[PDB]
RNA sequence: GGCACCUCGAUGUCGGCUCAUCGCAUCCUGGGGCUGUAGUCGGUCCCAAGGGUUGGGCUGUUCGCCCAUUAAAGCGGUACGCGAGCUGGGUUCAGAACGUCGUGAGACAGUUCGGUCCCUAUCCGUCGCGGGCGCAGGAAAUUUGAGAGGAGCUGUCCUUAG
RNA sequence: AUAAGUGCUGAAAGCAUCUAAGCAUGAAGCCCCCCUCAAGAUGAGAUUUCCCAUUCCGCAAGGAAGUAAGAUCCCUGAAAG
């Protein structure tokens, strides 16, 4: 799953790192790796969360 | 030419140089050349 | 205390030129010659002036700054004089002559042995026992005066073989 | 370069017009024909393929008569090729007959050596063999395998096996004497297979 | 539960110059692309990876004084001999094997891992065999 | 040599023969520095492991001394390399004997004569030779060369030149 | 192409300097040239030439059954074993 979501991740200008941290700043996203999996298959919704995770994180 | 690990100037026209990573002594004096290790 | 700050000059006609990328080309009187250098150094050609000026100050940039004022001097020098080094043989029956533009020496060695410049570089033979020879690049005219050297240093007993310019020779008893 | 493709005849000896007496063998070589230039442009590399001895309708296939059908000649049952020859020398199909080489010429003889059969370690490698007395139930063994630490023993070690038949070259040997009426080659020495085997001739490399 | 993909592989053709570009870098990440792990639908015993061709290996350089240091051995395992040769060469003759090798070191190791390696091109000069394959000039990241 | 950690429900010990193979701290050969190196010859040190590095007398002996040579007669590791490859001359059994010790049975890194060395190769490994299949048709030949293996050692004499 | 060695040029460090930038030379050593093997090199390569792309079935996924070139079985042997 982490390798999934990074792969996700810097196929949008970020680390899986800054992504998780961006994330958790964002607001405890409860939400975690198996479903943001599904998420990445479902892709556009995990764009949907990996910019307001970078919009938060700045 | 001496291979001493102790290299030192043997007299005073002995100068001390540092070639390719290993220091020499030149001397006019070719007694006196010697290389460390 | 800084040769790589002095001031270099063009005396007469000396066409010192700027290639593409610190790259430079003079062709003096006496011929043409060439140099190319690494970028950091900047020489710009000026009338009866060419500068000298390295970015920053430490070891390496300090070494380079000095070698490429000293080469463009030399190589300056050379091209508008031309340079001659001189090799003075000894020997009972050693023999120096010509043999074309070829070179062809006589010494101890049961069979002749020759030499062939092809630089640019001049040999002459002004006399049986001495050999002197002319070029316009001091690094290739040394190189071919160590490499005549080459064929036989002197011993230090009696001294022989061939003898730079006022080349003093170590002495050693022969009982 | 320059050669020619022959099969070994026999060995004898001849006066050389000095008193001195000289071994030498005796190959036959019909004119060979060149059947295909190898050149760089398609193949790689410069050489050509050349046949030297004459087959029977019933035993050439059709393959090799379609490929000999360029040179128009006869299939041959030996082809070979040589490299580092002139590809504009030779025409393809043109005979090399046998006075390109001369007398007096340096040669080198390459060919298949004389089978052998299976064979011990001594008439294969020639290593001295055990004591024949004192007990020794050593006799003709082909000695220790080697030391224990490795745990195997090592590549390389010489055992019995079959022997002969591998291409064999012999340098510098020299061409006494040819007759092109009969298509004869006389080279000085002793040349590699049995007889009526197959040898090539070359120039000597050297 | 994540998808184990198989028989849905579309495999990508992508093209890089290593001519300005060190190799441990360009080794280290296109070893990585040619596992396939930047796809977001990463398996690890499907070989989602991508074929890639190298450009100008002989331009390759090497940092410090690794250009006459570095060894490149060789065992035969016939008796105590050993080959060897220095990074510098191969430069002169045949440099797709320094990539080759260095990329050989990068993969798992295993049956897969060949069948990873199997994928990779190397080449002199700046022109491909193919050009069918519609490849696409991808630059490294690191 | 110190320790006793594996092996006493058994890991065969010296020397030789056969076969090697590795390190270089080099015995010769190759290339150099210095020399109290005139030259032929040397001494010391540096690079160098490609190859080579002998036959006999004595002793079980390696080791040694000796004879005759060679360019040299290298030093070590590999279970003090190698017994399911060989030898058994010695140590290490039972017989017997000399000296010595012991009241004595008997005992001596004191000696002497004699004294059974088992094995049909299963699996790795090594040397050879076959069959099967693959090489996006099926055949007959010729080949490229990745990459492996072998050789790769040297004297003497004439000349240069007394 | 190098090892040791000898170097030319030349500063760092007005000199000197085989060095840091450049350029050379230099061993029975290394890589080739010499000889042998080598496409199982699963990366199975190339070239020359021959056969042609039929008959049956679900029509087609793909099967089977006679053949082309060419081999094999079997037999006489050795230069091979």
């Amino acid at each position: 799953w982490i390798t999934r979501i990074n792969a996700a991740a810097r196929m949008n200008g970020l680390s899986y790192s800054r992504l998780m941290h961006g994330l958790k700043l964002s607001g405890i996203e409860v939400n975690r790796k198996m479903l943001a999996d599904l998420a990445v298959n479902d892709l556009t919704a995990f764009n949907q969360l990996a910019d307001a995770a970078k919009a938060q994180l700045n | 030419m001496k291979v001493r690990p102790s290299v030192k100037p043997i007299c005073e026209k002995c100068k001390v140089i540092r070639r390719k990573g290993k220091v020499m002594v030149i001397c006019e004096n070719p007694k006196h050349k010697q290389k460390q290790g | 205390s800084r040769v790589g700050k002095k001031l270099l000059e063009i005396p007469s006609d000396v066409t010192v030129t700027l290639n593409d990328n610190n790259t430079v080309a003079v062709k003096g009187p006496k011929g043409e010659l060439t140099r190319t250098f690494h970028p950091d150094m900047e020489i710009k050609v000026e009338d009866n002036v060419l500068t000298v000026a390295r970015p920053s100050d430490q070891k390496e940039h300090r070494a380079l700054h000095g070698t490429t004022r000293s080469l463009l001097g030399n190589m300056v020098e050379g091209v508008s004089k031309g340079f001659e080094r001189g090799l003075e043989l000894v020997g009972v029956g050693y023999r120096a002559s010509k043999s074309g533009n070829k070179l062809v020496l006589n010494v101890g060695y049961s069979h002749p042995v020759e030499i062939v410049p092809e630089e640019g570089i001049e040999i002459e033979v002004p006399s049986q026992t001495k050999v002197v020879v002319k070029g316009t690049d001091k690094e290739r005219v040394g190189a071919i005066a160590a490499n005549i050297r080459a064929v036989r240093s002197p011993e230090p007993y009696k001294g022989k073989g061939i003898r730079y310019e006022g080349e003093v020779v170590r002495r050693k008893e022969g009982k | 370069t320059k050669g020619i493709l022959g099969r070994k005849i026999g060995m004898t000896q001849v006066f050389a017009e000095n008193g001195d007496l000289i071994p030498v063998t005796v190959i036959e070589a019909a004119p060979n024909v060149v059947l295909q230039k190898k050149t760089a442009e398609n193949d790689g590399y410069e050489a050509i393929q050349l046949g030297f001895d004459d087959k029977r309708e019933k035993l050439s296939n059709k393959p090799e008569k379609g490929h000999v059908a360029k040179a128009e000649t006869a299939p041959k049952r030996f082809v070979k090729e040589l490299r580092g020859v002139e590809m504009d020398a030779y025409e393809v199909g043109q005979e090399v007959k046998v006075e390109i080489f001369s007398a007096g010429e340096i040669v080198d003889v390459t060919g298949v050596s004389k089978g052998k059969g299976f064979q011990g370690a001594i008439k294969r490698h020639g290593q001295s063999r055990g004591p024949m007395s004192h007990g020794s139930r050593y006799h003709r063994r082909p000695g220790s395998m080697g030391p224990v630490d490795p745990n195997r023993v090592f590549k390389g070690k010489l055992l019995p096996g079959r022997m002969g038949g591998e291409q064999i070259t012999v340098q510098n040997l020299e061409i006494v004497k040819v007759d092109a009426e009969r298509n004869l080659l006389l080279i000085k020495g002793n040349v590699p297979g049995a007889k009526k085997s197959l040898i090539t001739v070359k120039s000597a490399v050297k | 539960t994540p998808m184990a993909n198989a028989s849905t592989i579309e495999r990508k053709w992508l093209v890089v110059d290593a001519a300005g570009k060190t190799l441990g870098r360009l080794s280290s990440e296109v070893a990585a692309i040619l596992r396939g792990k930047h796809k977001p639908t990463y398996t690890p015993h499907v070989d989602t990876g991508d074929h890639v061709i190298i450009i100008n290996a002989e331009k390759i350089e090497l940092t410090g004084k690794k250009l006459t240091d570095k060894i490149y051995y060789r065992h035969t395992q016939h008796p105590g001999g050993l080959k060897s040769r220095t990074a510098l060469e191969m430069r002169t003759n045949y440099p797709e094997k320094m990539l080759e090798l260095a990329i050989k070191g990068m993969l798992p190791k295993g049956s897969l891992g060949r069948q990873m390696f199997k994928k990779l091109n190397v080449y002199r000069g700046s022109e491909h065999p193919h050009e069918a394959q519609k490849p696409e000039v991808y630059e490294l990241r690191g």
